[PDB]
RNA sequence: UUUGGAGAGUUUGAUCCUGGCUCAGGACGAACGCUGGCGGCGUGCUUAACACAUGCAAGUCGAACGGAAAGGCCCUUUCGGGGGUACUCGAGUGGCGAACGGGUGAGUAACACGUGGGUGAUCUGCCCUGCACUUUGGGAUAAGCCUGGGAAACUGGGUCUAAUACCGAAUACACCCUGCUGGUCGCAUGGCCUGGUAGGGGAAAGCUUUUGCGGUGUGGGAUGGGCCCGCGGCCUAUCAGCUUGUUGGUGGGGUGAUGGCCUACCAAGGCGACGACGGGUAGCCGGCCUGAGAGGGUGACCGGCCACACUGGGACUGAGAUACGGCCCAGACUCCUACGGGAGGCAGCAGUGGGGAAUAUUGCACAAUGGGCGCAAGCCUGAUGCAGCGACGCCGCGUGAGGGAUGACGGCCUUCGGGUUGUAAACCUCUUUCAGCACAGACGAAGCGCAAGUGACGGUAUGUGCAGAAGAAGGACCGGCCAACUACGUGCCAGCAGCCGCGGUAAUACGUAGGGUCCGAGCGUUGUCCGGAAUUACUGGGCGUAAAGAGCUCGUAGGUGGUUUGUCGCGUUGUUCGUGAAAACUCACAGCUUAACUGUGGGCGUGCGGGCGAUACGGGCAGACUAGAGUACUGCAG
């Protein structure tokens, strides 16, 4: 189950833009509603499930799917924020997005759940994939025809391709080496602030 | 008269089978002596794994397996070994 | 040498402390209320261990025997049937299974459970394997035939038949017993070296002509058991004495094995304040939840044992019995009757009635695997694989989009300027997952057969095409705790509510509208358990006033000791081999397209057993001194 709704409610309310291009967040900063401009007390709980909700909304993820993510980040022995920082970005449609190959979040994830995208050779149709270290991502030719992925593709001069993404050629073909690091991922938010909510 | 039994675990939709060495007439799950290969067909090669010292070790001290473990021991090639007519061969498939 | 701890509201005019309550988190074998689409993977009577309509859940051998009731063939035929055939077989003898597999947690505080060893004190069919033999005689019965009682179950009387059914006798000299004579070991009788010695005793059954199985005994192994123990693990003195085969010895019987296991004779004690005997509760454990840990709660599923089979007892059989669908008896319930008498135990898989909040289908198969039979073929198996129902739970997916205005209707407010729902929408294009309609179509089976084939699942899972954004969203909250406010309607009424607490005409707390927040195929309420609760404080609390020093001494049992002069190492760490079942947790690997699921090998498996190596503290024991204490001499005040 998906998010319907519009998706500009969610920068609206929340105060901080999600997609990047939404000329109403800055056309209106304040949230809707008939009392939007309403002073609020300070909390600290307050800012706090507002990063954590900041985060889901902006990657679309699933709330059991987050709080799995969460309890995995911890188990892990490396630090918790960079280990969910990973485990988060693993996901297939942030992938292909930062990639270069999708103009938003919910379109990579439409386009891998309908399945455009083959895994080494083997069919994947599955938003919530998993990509670890060494990975080859391929696209099959029927989706080389579909119009949208060759906008996409010639289109494809949004924000830089990171360091452990890289495209090769005109087929899209997406690799990972190995694991980044916080300062060169500069991922906005504050990881602190989710990892201390789930503490509580 | 202790026999090669398959111990069931697990689920419903997917049988579990435990190449124990123990007694033959307590129960299908009953107790266990000790464990030697585990069986399970649901996977598509339904790879088999059997200790082949113990499993050796097992038939001379007279542990009397059941046809399916005979063939399956023998699909492992444990049956050529002990018996020695065709040898120790190794035919098993590997995952891809 | 590495991994992991949050608070807030609420007493007062005001605050500080203590102290109580409540809330934010996770989990359930859950339920009700609204809503609701599919597919995969789990789960499913926790109360009434209540009675249960019907059908299933335990059968196999002609290559054991006599036979041929029903099928086949061959001679016959009048189509009533008459002969052989062993292919086949009803029923009858004779074996094997039947103590297997499945179920429930009433009783049980116990060697009942886990761990740790044990047996010089046991036995063990079917399996495999080194090593003697399998001679002989006799009689009868079921079955069948005739007959009686009687609706029935069932039985008697007479005639008669064979066997791997039954019983003697011939060997045994390697065993099982009793009396006389050595070496080793200690852990004690005594065991072992089958010690030696004289006397006595001990068993078989054959079949098949083919990958051959049987009969009697125990030097070797393994499984299975039975028994004894150190240790552990609920509450309660508003439970202080308990016991008379009770305690101990000797002699007898007893049992596979020692034993007051049972009997007789002797003596009087054992257990008891380091909680006996009593009372209530309850199956135990690996595990689950919570918590950083300690700890607390708990025993879903699975798995290791325990105990039971309508209630209470008892015994036969067997290598093996609480013997669930074995036996006998007494009870209650139900049923049949021709009234003379009989049959029962779903806590087996489904299902019904009742209780409840409630928990499924009177489904398909031996395809795979375990189990039983048989030389095999083969047979049976509600064990098991599968399917159907149910958002109940861990997990994945679907109800779309890109762009589109200083932002079209309509609603709600307005300060009447306007602002709101809103990139939302209508729109132009896209792929259309999964359902829908078709084709191909698995593996699961180096399996079994000397046959020609064998898959319930399923013609599903999975691929390949067709049409269409076409079939797909709701539930709580919005006074502070606690992310979310305004208007409209009644005003101490109607009502909310987890704590404070909210309405006495103009409520952000009631009801309705919008608007926003949270969550989402689930959303809340309710109940149980942990945390915060350092709110039972060992880690980690106090006793002046909030709760607490008993009124104060003497002092028994217990707990604790002023120096240094000496062994054994029983408090203890000093290292190593030696257990820690499986499963679960944690680390890494690998497979189902990823998802639950599981596929392999590690690792984990925090306790306890014995052999080898240490002596600083923390105790008894084997000897001396005095800084605590007491005495001794002189005075002292009260
Ligand atoms: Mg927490
Ligand atoms: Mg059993
Ligand atoms: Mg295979
Ligand atoms: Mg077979
Ligand atoms: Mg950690
Ligand atoms: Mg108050
Ligand atoms: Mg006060
Ligand atoms: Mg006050
Ligand atoms: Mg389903
Ligand atoms: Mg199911
Ligand atoms: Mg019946
Ligand atoms: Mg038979
Ligand atoms: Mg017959
Ligand atoms: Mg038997
Ligand atoms: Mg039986
Ligand atoms: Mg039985
Ligand atoms: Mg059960
Ligand atoms: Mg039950
Ligand atoms: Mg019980
Ligand atoms: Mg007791
Ligand atoms: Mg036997
Ligand atoms: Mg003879
Ligand atoms: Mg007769
Ligand atoms: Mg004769
Ligand atoms: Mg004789
Ligand atoms: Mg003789
Ligand atoms: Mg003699
Ligand atoms: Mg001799
Ligand atoms: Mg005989
Ligand atoms: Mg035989
Ligand atoms: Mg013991
Ligand atoms: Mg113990
Ligand atoms: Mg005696
Ligand atoms: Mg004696
Ligand atoms: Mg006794
Ligand atoms: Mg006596
Ligand atoms: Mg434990
Ligand atoms: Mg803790
Ligand atoms: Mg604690
Ligand atoms: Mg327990
Ligand atoms: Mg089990
Ligand atoms: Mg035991
Ligand atoms: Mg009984
Ligand atoms: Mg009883
Ligand atoms: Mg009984
Ligand atoms: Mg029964
Ligand atoms: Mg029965
Ligand atoms: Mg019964
Ligand atoms: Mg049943
Ligand atoms: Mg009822
Ligand atoms: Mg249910
Ligand atoms: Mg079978
Ligand atoms: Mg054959
Ligand atoms: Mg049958
Ligand atoms: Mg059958
Ligand atoms: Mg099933
Ligand atoms: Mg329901
Ligand atoms: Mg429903
Ligand atoms: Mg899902
Ligand atoms: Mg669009
Ligand atoms: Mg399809
Ligand atoms: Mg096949
Ligand atoms: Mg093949
Ligand atoms: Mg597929
Ligand atoms: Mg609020
Ligand atoms: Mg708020
Ligand atoms: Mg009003
Ligand atoms: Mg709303
Ligand atoms: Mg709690
Ligand atoms: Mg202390
Ligand atoms: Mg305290
Ligand atoms: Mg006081
Ligand atoms: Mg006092
Ligand atoms: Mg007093
Ligand atoms: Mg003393
Ligand atoms: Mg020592
Ligand atoms: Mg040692
Ligand atoms: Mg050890
Ligand atoms: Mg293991
Ligand atoms: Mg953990
Ligand atoms: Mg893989
Ligand atoms: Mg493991
Ligand atoms: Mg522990
Ligand atoms: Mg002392
Ligand atoms: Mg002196
Ligand atoms: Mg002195
Ligand atoms: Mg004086």
């Amino acid at each position: 189950a998906r998010y319907t709704g519009p998706a500009t409610r969610k920068s609206r309310r929340l105060g901080v833009d999600l997609v990047g291009g939404d000329q109403s967040f800055e056309k209106r900063p304040y949230p809707p509603g008939q009392h939007g401009r309403a002073r609020i007390k300070e909390s600290e709980y307050r800012q706090q499930l507002q990063e954590k909700q900041k985060a889901r909304f902006s990657y679309g993820v699933m709330e059991k799917q987050f709080r799995r993510y969460y309890e995995e980040a911890n188990r892990q022995p490396g630090k918790t924020g960079d280990n969910l920082l990973r485990i988060l970005e693993s996901r297939l449609d942030n992938v292909v997005y930062r990639a270069g190959l999708a103009r938003t979040r919910r379109m990579a994830r439409q386009l891998v759940s309908h399945g455009h995208f083959l895994v080494n050779g083997v069919k994947v149709d599955i938003p919530s994939y998993r990509v670890s270290q060494y990975d080859i991502i391929d696209v099959k030719e029927k989706s080389l025809n579909t119009l949208p992925f060759q906008i996409a593709r010639e289109t494809a001069g949004e924000r830089p391709i990171p360091s452990w993404l890289q495209v090769v050629g005109e087929r899209q073909r997406i690799l990972v080496h190995q694991l980044p690091e916080r300062a060169q991922i500069d991922v906005p938010l504050t990881e602190q602030l989710i990892v201390e909510l789930y503490s509580k | 008269a202790v026999k090669i039994k398959l111990t069931r675990l697990g689920k419903i939709r997917n049988p579990q089978y435990r190449i124990i060495v123990a007694d033959a007439r307590t129960r299908r799950d009953g107790r266990a002596i000790e464990v030697i290969g585990r069986y399970h067909p649901k996977e598509e090669p339904s790879l088999i794994q059997i200790d082949s010292e113990r499993a050796q070790y097992w038939l001379g001290v007279g542990a009397q397996p059941t046809e399916p473990v005979l063939a399956l021991l023998k699909i492992t090639g444990d049956w050529q070994k002990f018996k020695g007519l065709p040898g120790a061969e190794g035919t098993l498939k590997v995952k891809e």
